[PDB]
């Protein structure tokens, strides 16, 4: 009673994985100079010092 | 048994406005695209030898 022919099995497995990104970035780089005779205008202390 | 395979790239970099113009576009954005595909099966086939 115990020895007969079994049954079979067909497993399938999906692995699904999607992915996006976004990026953006905006910079501005700006300076003056100017002198006007013993008056001055800069971006820092080295600045007007090299001016003369 | 067997195992498949499958997937799929995109990828572009431009210039935050210019680059979406409908044809002058091209000149201000560079594009990638990849695509691959794998497939992989295995097979048996069993036979009693008969003299």
């Amino acid at each position: 009673s115990l020895d007969i022919p079994v049954k079979q099995v067909q497993i399938e497995a999906r692995i699904v994985t999607v992915k996006e990104g976004n990026l953006e970035e905006l910079g501005v780089r700006w300076g003056v100079m100017s002198t006007n005779g013993s008056h001055s205008v800069g971006g820092s202390i080295e600045s007007n010092l090299w001016q003369k | 048994g067997g195992i498949f395979q499958h997937s799929i790239n995109n990828s572009v970099d431009k210039v935050p406005l210019l680059g979406d113009l409908p044809v002058l576009g091209a000149l201000f954005r560079r594009t990638y695209e990849q695509m691959g595909k794998s497939e992989l099966l295995i097979f048996v086939t069993p036979k009693v030898v008969i003299q």
